[PDB]
């Protein structure tokens, strides 16, 4: 019979910086 | 007789999420 | 008889993109 399945691989590396935030509100009228 | 080597391990966990996205652009003048 | 252990798995996938960033600053008066 086959031997045991091998160990799981290590954790993945970090993801990209996320999507840019929305433009801010306009200055007060005013 | 000795069996075959076991199967390859499963992939590791997905990596950590990336940093929050950059703050958005400054809004327009009032 | 039982075979030897299999090889290690691959490193996991690259993580997901970060969450959307915060709103930009209020504009100039």
């Amino acid at each position: 019979p086959d031997g045991d399945r091998g160990p799981r691989g290590p954790p993945g590396y970090p993801g990209d910086d996320g999507p840019e935030g929305d433009p801010g509100p306009p200055g007060d009228p005013g | 007789p000795k069996g075959r080597p076991g199967p390859k391990g499963f992939p590791g966990y997905p990596g950590p999420r990336g940093r929050p996205g950059k703050k958005g652009p400054r809004g327009p003048p009032g | 008889s039982k075979g030897d252990p299999g090889p290690p798995g691959d490193r996991g996938p690259k993580g997901p993109p970060g969450y959307k960033g915060p709103p930009g600053d209020k504009g100039f008066r």
